[PDB]
């Protein structure tokens, strides 16, 4: 019941998941975070990445929208995906990364 | 904020076991097989501790975890495997992350039913060669009795 | 012009695209895989994740959709979604991980 | 498969300014400011090599590539800065991933356009502060014009 070490995408997306879990497991349900690990990363993690820490409600909402705060298996991966992508094109269509 | 506070202790170390008649037998600290007890002190033993928020159904609600550890049922969504979850010492005050591992009990003279609180239709479910999961339930028996060992 | 190392969920975001990249600047375009490299990682990399190295097709039909061979900022991430998904719950409802 | 062959070398290391008149100067391997240049080798030296599909519009389509290095600027979408990606010596055979690398010249008079053959809407625009970047165009000055240095 353990992922050992894996292939090179897997190394990329395996990598996800144990930062993730060790949120994840932090509080109830160690199998997703909660309303307060998303503000905990989005306001003390995410400054640099999501330059919205402030109405995390927002995406909160657009993740949790089953009224399910618990950001599982490919709910919170909207966010996911925006963090992917916003590291590359925050404002990076003239400058970000320096 | 609103805290959902700790209403009455039940009973402890107690085991139940379904309609299959079978011992709910720790496999693992997150996987968990029902099987007919035979070593006894072989299954998990679990205690109910009620919580109180005006957010249950009709029925009171209590968290089952192992006496010894706080190991948890939680329901994770359908005809998925329980994750048995360990945290050091017991909540008193119940936030909305552990809205997994509540149960809504309903009970019928001597069997009984654990509902889950997180999501209405899924009720926990046992199998006979499988793990004990949560399920919406067709052909499933998602019935419960208490049965305790003799020691 | 250059992310330097990162905060932690930005440190498993960036990775993903670091791996990613080297892929993405092998052939035209240096921002998005062609579908040769899909193809190569799906074959190659990806018979342990996607068990599905045969038709790739259709995975990237639903990336590609615009009819953009281009794997680019977030029209692949359609896939890196039901990657880092995949990863955890394959067909993890009784085991896959061990 | 079907390849793209391609079709004939045209003019080489020169520079080409646009409306603004302003050399396509070398910030960057990646990032390209427009500049009216004043050490002459200093702006990007271009140079044309046309490849055939049956796919272009009405116009014979070349890739620009600096004389020296395979330097190419693609196409992105939109109003995004041109990424000048770096690879190995000429391809002579095109397949479906060097799209954005690819010009479809629409030359009247003097005056020439840029046309992208990835997406359509594309045409490469010029900045006064900014990067020559591709865009569609409202007063951004998406002309160009072909003027050559002295030496």
């Amino acid at each position: 019941m353990a992922a050992e070490p894996l292939t090179e995408l897997e190394e990329s997306i395996e990598t996800v998941v144990t930062t993730f879990f060790t949120f994840a497991r932090q509080e109830g349900r160690k199998d997703s975070l909660s309303v307060n690990e998303f503000k905990e990363l989005v306001t003390q993690q995410l400054p640099h990445l999501l330059k919205d820490v402030g109405s995390l409600d927002e995406k909160m909402k657009s993740l949790d929208v089953n009224q399910d705060s618990e950001l599982k298996f490919n709910e919170y991966w909207r966010l996911i995906g925006e963090l992917a992508k916003e590291i590359r094109k925050k404002k990076d269509l003239k400058i970000r990364k320096k | 904020n609103v805290k959902y506070n700790f209403m009455r202790i039940i009973k402890y170390e107690f085991i139940l076991n379904d309609a299959l008649n079978q011992s709910i037998i720790r496999a693992n600290d997150q996987y968990l097989t029902a099987a007919a007890l035979h070593n006894l002190d072989e299954a998990v033993k679990f205690d109910m501790g009620a919580y109180k928020s005006s957010k249950d159904d009709a029925k009171i609600t209590v968290i089952l975890r192992i006496s010894k550890t706080q190991l948890y049922v939680t329901a994770q969504d359908e005809d998925q495997p329980v994750l048995l979850k360990e945290m050091p010492e017991i909540p008193k005050t119940i936030t909305g992350s552990e809205t997994n591992l509540l149960f809504f009990w309903e009970t019928h003279g001597t069997k009984n039913y654990f509902t889950s609180v997180a999501h209405p239709n899924l009720f926990i479910a046992t199998k006979q060669d499988y793990w004990v999961c949560l399920a919406g339930g067709p052909p499933s028996i998602t019935d419960f009795q208490i049965l305790e060992n003799q020691a």
